[PDB]
């Protein structure tokens, strides 16, 4: 998503042009691209910056996940031990 | 402010454009506009970039979580088998 937001913003930066029927078709896309971009920003997974969550939190969730990993793997070895036994 | 400011700029960007493009009124010389529509775009890009680290941590958290679920899956998968064996043996 963050990548699609970058590529999206990229295409919009490159869009502006001429006037007339064109001027409208060029400004119509710019209006849709602005919607699309705002939706992507909304859908960005809660990283830092409060889009999803701050940084302090992101670090906590990572430590919490690593700990649960160690555990779920201890469970996994036990489950396998027994199956094998 | 990354996200918040990122959302304000987009607003004022569409504003400035709409004026420049004549949807809304603006005086004839109207370069201030064109200049703004470039400062804002640069600000957005800069702001978006500064946001990458945040979205990367998220990328990590997604990995971790995917793993965690996969593992719990394998454990479940084994418990099933035990029960299935138990069936073939009991019922």
């Amino acid at each position: 998503f963050i990548p699609h937001i970058f590529y999206s913003l990229h295409q919009i930066r490159k869009d502006p042009n001429n006037l007339s029927n064109q001027l409208e078709t060029l400004t119509g896309s710019i209006r849709h691209r602005l919607k699309l971009c705002k939706s992507l920003i909304s859908e960005n997974e809660d990283t830092k910056d409060l889009l999803s969550k701050s940084p302090s939190e992101w670090q906590d969730i990572i430590h919490q996940r690593e700990q649960e990993l160690q555990i779920k793997r201890d469970v996994l070895d036990d489950l396998y031990r027994k199956l094998q036994r | 402010l990354s996200k918040v400011q990122l959302y304000e700029d987009l607003c004022r960007y569409e504003d400035t454009l709409s004026k420049l493009v004549e949807s809304v009124d603006r005086f004839k010389p109207n370069l201030d506009i064109a200049k703004d529509l470039i400062r804002t775009d640069e600000a957005l890009f800069e702001n978006v970039k500064l946001l990458a680290e945040y979205d990367n941590i998220y990328r990590n958290l997604q990995k971790i979580d995917k793993d965690s679920e996969e593992l719990d899956s394998k454990t479940r998968k084994i418990l099933e088998i035990l029960n299935e064996c138990h069936d073939e043996l009991k019922a």
